[PDB]
DNA sequence: GCTAAGCGCACCTAATTTCCTGACGGCAATCCT
RNA sequence: GUGAACCGGAUUGCCGUCAGGAAAUUAGGUGCGCUUAGCAG
């Protein structure tokens, strides 16, 4: 879903309003897993649960309708485990559910060497300084989850 | 100047006004369902009434082609008249022309005289034609009605411009509620057959639908306008506002009236002279609920009396007073007891009145204004 | 401070506003269907209102050059006329150009019929156009308009031209549910034929509400786009009730002659502007007792109440006037006897709104 | 601790926040079209207010080139199926001429909803960036209450006079920040029964009474007149009838 | 302080599909060349 | 405080103004609520 924004900006003075158009993604809803040394993940948790600044989804203008830490930590093996063992909950009785489930994880490197293919995509998002703003590249594979198959 | 004729007027069971169903026609007034008698209607019974007999001479038709063959007699040129007419913006479907002409009786002499030269020719014949239709505005009918007139652009001689067609309309009518719950009946019929023959049954069944309702109707016509419309004929203003009163109180719509004679006169005609437009159907947003004790006619007297009232005391005090005169047959029903000054005079007689209207409007006897004629 | 104007009117079956199809205007308000009256209609209405002619003194217009050449005897001066308004900005007999009427008139015979250069008196012409401010119309409507900078020479500048409108009209919506009618016509032919049929059929469409209008008009702006003529504006504010209370819209009146009044008008003076559509979230139901006028004001004084009661500023109570024609309509009929000040003539209110303002009488008006 | 504000706002048909196009900006929400008031629209609504004009003044409630403003405000997000509808208008001549009509002859968009707008703003920030003025602070606090509770967006306003006030107002001072949008997941149809805002409270209602059931908070209708729970139960903390006095609770509780 | 029962009918026949209008007006922005 | 901190698509506008669903009609035919009684030592 697209938004129009106009910017103003500062208003010795001209005609100059920023022209602006953001990408908003509606009605969906996404569960991100981090794994960790226990104790990180530990504090991590505790502190979501005190946030001492107002989080948002993204943008300052997207509050999150569910709590962040509704979800709490446990040890689980492998990630696909972790995304089973959680239940789907229906909205109602007779809705439409999602046949096809994207995934995104982590490539493990493993040993060493063990070169990613040609078929897993590149992803800027690991951010370490912003003067000159980089963001070193990451791998990320995609995968399936089906309900239905695994339990009767 | 207005001249606004309120009118309380109760009906025998009939259908007046109908739709493409048959039903009679009902409107939502107040949220709660009501009779109406569409403005439409109440127009043409008044157009074609005896009492408007006299101030004729504005025709609809899409015949134009038949009137001027009458009236240049028996010189064929039927085609070539229709021919001119399509030139001129009117294409026809099969005889007649695809869309309706007013204009004044008068000039079907006008244009029979110029279709059937021939010297002229047909782009000048039809610029001719133009121009007389265009300039038939005297009629008093279509300084009351207006008229718009869109020549087909299209189908039309490139040749041939057209001057103003549009005449203001002098007179505002407003549908007529009724003033109480309007509870439509069906009424069961059936068509005998006379020959016995051997079914023993009925010609036809069917299902039928009337209501009786006692009706508000309202009346607006501008003087200034209608003098304007007629190029300062004041005499035949004031003889068309005569006549337009004696109808509207004097005729009714003639639908169904064969089989449900509904020839009710009014009980009583409110007729008030002021500068804006005043609607008293607020009067009856309470559907009028009949009581032992009292009349349903009276009950919506009383109420438009309040009604009448309250307008007068919260919006009509200035230093231009409102003078106003109510009718009812010999006084039959006056207006509200509780005030007995709201009418500037109470005459019990329709000829008494329509003096006293045209008497106020610019000084005006009803027998000079009917001694125009033509004979 | 702001003259807040809420009138709770009854129209009868009519077609006050319609769109291309002949339908009457609706919305949804609440989940439900509307009737709707536009506000640019209930503005033009008012604005050629009887009680606006001593205030109509600005012209919306797109053929200039005709109103130029119509001030002249013999001088014959239209093409010269369109030549100049085509090099002012206007390219087309051109857009749309909001100004006085006298203004415009004696400037242009002043300027463009003197036998003088071209470019400069593009320039004039502008600034004549942009300086025609001193109207109440343009007052209250506000205006604005940029010429196209392609057309136009750059030898012509353009002032500032952004007239801030000091009136504010929300659309009529009615209290209660739309019940859209269908009024099936013929047109009779008077000629009798082989067929005995009408010469057109169709179908119009018409509706019967009960309409809540809000008008607002900002004492301030209306002061400043008048400049000191502070009478002026009180004049302007006493004449737009006057019109507002007692006109119409001209829609289809020839036929549907509604010309009813409004049984209830509220006058407020407050620094922040009140909508009170909210009282009508749940539609009128009509019942067995009052009637569909009673319930709306009864609805309406509900929700001034616990307005009152709940955004309710001590260092500035707000006040107001309830106006019934006769007292018969009253706002707090079973319990709620607040107000004080309720009036039974349309002219004592607007005579309490001047004296509310300030010194001003209605006669007072009278010295010019 | 964390300020939530919630409101439930009943607009009159209105066009307030617009596309490139001229249509009322939109959004998607449980597989229906909806209503939006953008976020920035509503944050500039709050400023260039004249009810506040009559440390740095223009600099501690919102930053100018960090400043790290603390107020947060999300999309108004409509309870119900958005309804787009024309208004086709002419603009008269209103001189005798040759032809008839004069103006565009456009087709205006609008739309009239009822939306759910939502506001969170820290405490603590605010304290942090006002060197700890506790008393200005609050002052502030209840400023931009006010406002928010008292001002409407400057759109199309002068032919769509939409100035109408929240109906309800409810104030939590939970820790984390929860948005009630699901609440309105079902979009909210209107009964014969009912009204819009009756069953839009209903719903943010029964979410609130859900989750929790299987912290406090401050509601405010105008003069009570829709009540967020009509039992003795403990549902709500304080059902106030007036702002100020809700403004007041407010202050007196985060000070 | 309070008596009950039996009994309740069938329907043939339900009219007439192009009588339906035209016209005029519909951006102004170019928001780092 | 990470494509994120600063962030309004702002204003002008009546479709207006033409209009009879009308000329056809008997729900016409059948009929016992009817058998029982002291408001009084």
């Amino acid at each position: 879903w697209w938004d129009f924004h106009t910017v103003g900006a500062g208003q010795k003075t001209r005609a100059e309003t920023l022209l602006s158009r953001r990408e908003y993604l509606a009605d969906a809803s996404f569960l991100v897993a981090l794994q960790g040394e226990p104790e990180l993940v530990a504090k991590l948790s505790a502190a979501l649960a005190k946030p001492v600044w107002a989080i948002y989804l993204g943008r300052k203008s997207c509050p999150p309708s569910r709590p962040v830490c509704e979800h709490p930590p446990g040890f689980y093996n492998t990630l696909e485990e972790a995304l089973s063992a959680v239940p789907l909950q229906k909205r109602w009785h007779n809705e439409p559910l999602p046949q096809i489930l994207p995934c995104v994880m982590d490539w493990i490197p493993g040993y060493d060497g063990e070169h990613a293919p040609d078929d897993a995509e590149i992803h800027y998002d690991l951010p370490v300084s912003f003067q000159p703003p980089r963001h070193l590249p990451r791998f990320v594979i995609r995968r399936e989850l089906v309900v239905g198959e695994d339990v009767q | 100047m207005l001249i606004e004729i309120h009118m309380i007027q109760n009906h025998s069971p009939a259908n007046l006004n109908r739709d493409d169903l048959g039903a009679p026609k009902t409107c939502y007034f107040g949220g709660v369902l009501r009779s109406r008698i569409s403005s439409q209607c109440i127009k043409r019974s008044i157009r074609t009434s005896n009492d408007f007999k006299a101030l004729l001479g504005g025709v609809r038709t899409r015949r134009l082609a038949d009137l001027i063959q009458q009236e240049a007699g028996e010189t064929e040129c039927w085609k070539k008249a229709q021919e001119i007419l399509n030139k001129c913006g009117f294409k026809n479907k099969d005889d007649n022309t695809k869309m309706l002409v007013f204009m004044s009786k008068d000039k079907i002499k006008d244009l029979a005289r110029i279709v059937l030269d021939n010297s002229l020719g047909l782009t000048e014949a039809a610029q001719q034609v133009a121009n007389v239709i265009a300039q038939a505005t005297l009629a008093p009918d279509i300084a009351l009605c207006g008229r718009m007139l869109e020549p087909n652009d299209k189908d039309k001689d490139k040749k041939v411009k057209w001057s103003n067609t549009t005449v203001e309309a002098a007179l505002q009518v407003a549908h007529a509620i009724s003033t109480h719950i309007a509870r439509p009946e069906i009424d069961y019929f059936v068509a005998a057959d006379d020959v016995p023959g051997e079914d023993a049954g009925a010609g036809h069944i069917g299902e039928s639908m009337f209501a009786s309702a006692c009706f508000y109707k309202y009346f607006s016509i501008d003087w200034e306008q209608l003098v304007k419309n007629l190029k300062g004929d004041t005499n035949l203003a004031a003889h068309t506002v005569g006549a337009f009163l004696l109808a509207a109180a004097k005729t009714n719509p003639s639908g169904k009236q064969n089989s449900f004679a509904a020839h009710n006169y009014p009980d009583g005609i409110l007729v008030e002279f002021k500068n804006s437009p005043i609607s008293y159907a607020n009067a009856f947003v309470r559907p009028v609920s009949v009581v032992k004790e009292s009349d349903l006619v009276e009950q919506s007297i009383g109420q438009l009396s309040n009604y009448v009232n309250d307008i007068r005391l919260g919006y009509y005090d200035e230093q231009s007073p409102v003078i106003g005169f109510w009718f009812s047959p010999n006084n039959r029903y006056p207006l509200g007891y509780k005030h007995s000054k709201l009418a500037s005079r109470n005459i019990g007689n329709l000829n008494e009145l329509v003096g006293a209207v045209l008497d106020y409007i610019g000084g005006f006897k009803w027998e000079e204004v009917q001694k125009s004629k033509a004979y």
